[PDB]
């Protein structure tokens, strides 16, 4: 999806 | 009292893109506005310099900022490896947001994003802590070498970057 993570990315 | 602004030059091969010009909202999050503002300094001695925006993903956000491992899975705050999440007072209203990329609660880094559209479904869990005011071309630069995977076709780098105000 639209997620902004830092190390387990995800959709 | 005052909010920052700060300057991103980014280039890539060595050819300039431009400069992104955000103000931070230190009004609001002074404790997450100081770890950028100092990042972008390099005053503790590490920071946004030689760091590039590692996902990039169109119709989305450009992310920037480990400058520790260079791929999403680093970085680091001037208050340790992690700060708690100051407020969600500031909401990711539009295009130009500046906001912490985060691993879930409590874990802001030093990992950023500048939003392309609105992305309130981030809104209570990434704390918003600015926006562009100049330079949300080179934004739209940086989002032309990216994919629906966020992965650059190039190294976008952070050549410099500092305090404007």
């Amino acid at each position: 999806x639209l997620l902004v993570x830092a190390g387990l990315v995800l959709a | 009292s005052g909010n920052p602004l700060v300057y991103l030059d980014v280039d890539a091969n060595g050819k300039p893109l431009g400069r992104v010009v955000l103000e931070l909202k230190a009004d609001v999050v002074p404790k997450t506005a100081e770890n950028f503002r100092a990042l972008c300094t390099g005053e503790k001695g590490f920071g946004y310099k030689g760091s590039t925006f590692h996902r990039v993903i169109p119709s989305f956000m450009c992310q920037a900022g480990d400058f520790t491992n260079h791929n999403g899975t680093g970085g680091k705050s001037i208050y340790g490896s992690r700060f708690p999440d100051e407020n969600f007072t500031l909401k990711h209203v539009g295009p130009g947001v500046l906001s912490m990329a985060n691993a879930g609660p409590n874990t802001n880094g030093s990992q950023f994003f500048i939003c392309t559209i609105k992305t309130d479904w981030l809104d209570g869990k990434h704390v918003v802590f600015g926006h562009v005011i100049e330079g949300m071309d080179v934004v739209k630069k940086i989002e032309s070498f990216g994919s629906k995977s966020g992965r650059t076709s190039k190294k976008i780098v952070i050549t410099d970057c500092g305090q404007l105000s």
